């Protein structure tokens, strides 16, 4: 139950991790997480219902969603936790990260195709069925769409903001939810999704393994504006359109609540917080 | 009101748009567009990545694809 930087992960740790995602593929889970994933960023809309993104249930939702695939990656090896990707400070294409004993490095400049690591298309374990783009090959251009990742001191401008969302509560808003999730401001979580470029700049997303790691930093960043904030807490609080309130349950699992979700220590702790 | 309507050859592909609140196609293949609520937009395949038109999420689309066929959504 603990969830390590990417960056500390022994040769041992990094292969069982990339075994037992390359089990949830062969066996069909995988892409239903992809699956899921697309619906919701497909239909979560500012002026309608919204749940996973571009509200402040974007937090609980992945930190929830996150859960559900680490449950999946423990059935097959009970070993295995999420690590996180701090981008702030692995923030080349040179981190291990990107290493072909990891999640292998950036795509080829003819087509984006990945060629190294073990979800490379030439292993014939990692093909792309759920898509929009026709292709069927992973694909990055790792600081091709823009040049840079969120520094720490963007991140730090980030966690300093203390209300943790407010109205509209939605990609328009002010406040930390949407200034971590970028649709406002400097632009953490958005610009790395950008960053990466392949499919993990489209809806689905979660085709590229650092999805996981991507969102469990996040995740992350959220325990950490909780201890720098322990007056702050989510909202909206009751009676909000369209909108999943503090105690309301979220779809798609319909039985938890952000309430359920806020302290994290309920289901993992940091290497550190 | 919705953007104007659109059609264009763009880096070989044909881009369509039309309001609906709008659709936009890509060689006659429908591709999810979203608006935000400050009037930028994006698709399905440039999703994280606001730009201020539709026409720019059309041409954000081809870019993205290196001639691929779209996928009916
Ligand atoms: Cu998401
Ligand atoms: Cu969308
Ligand atoms: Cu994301
Ligand atoms: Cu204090």
């Amino acid at each position: 139950t603990v969830r390590k930087n990417q960056a500390t992960l022994t040769a041992d740790e990094k292969r069982r991790f990339v075994a037992a995602v390359l089990e949830l593929k062969r066996s069909g889970r995988y892409d239903e997480f992809v699956r899921t994933h697309n619906e919701f960023i497909m239909s979560d809309t500012d002026s309608g219902e919204r749940t996973g993104h571009r509200s402040p249930s974007f937090l609980p939702w992945h930190r929830r969603f996150l859960l559900d695939f680490e449950q999946a990656l423990q059935s097959v090896d009970s070993s295995v936790t999420l690590p996180y990707w701090d981008w702030s400070a692995d923030r080349t294409v040179r981190a291990s990260l990107w290493a072909p004993d990891f999640l292998g490095g950036t795509g080829r400049s003819t087509d984006g195709r990945v060629m190294d690591g073990p979800f490379a298309a030439s292993t014939g374990n990692w093909p792309i069925n759920v898509r929009v783009d026709s292709r069927t090959y992973l694909r990055r251009s790792l600081g091709g769409s823009v040049a840079e990742l969120p520094t720490r001191a963007e991140v730090e401008s980030v966690l300093a903001i203390s209300a943790y969302d407010l109205p509209p509560y939605n990609s328009a808003s002010e406040g930390f939810r949407n200034h971590l999730e970028g649709w406002r401001g400097v632009n953490l979580h958005n610009r790395v999704h950008v960053w990466v470029g392949g499919q993990m700049a489209t809806g689905v997303s979660p085709n590229d393994p650092v999805f996981w790691l991507h969102h469990a930093y996040v995740d992350k960043l959220w325990a950490e504006w909780q201890r720098r904030h322990p007056d702050s807490a989510y909202v909206p609080t009751g009676g909000t359109p369209d909108v999943v309130d503090l105690n309301e349950t979220m779809k798609p699992w319909n039985t938890v609540r952000p309430a359920d979700l806020l302290d994290h220590t309920a289901y993992y702790t940091f290497d550190a917080l | 009101a919705a953007p104007e309507s659109f059609d264009e050859v763009y880096k070989g592909r044909r881009i369509q748009g039309r309001p609906a609140g709008y659709e936009v196609f890509v060689d006659g293949v429908q591709l999810h567009v979203m608006r935000n609520a400050d009037g930028s937009w994006i698709s399905v395949v440039s999703h994280y990545d606001p730009v201020p038109t539709p026409r720019a999420a059309a041409r954000a689309a081809v870019d993205e694809l290196q001639g691929a066929p779209l996928l009916p959504f």
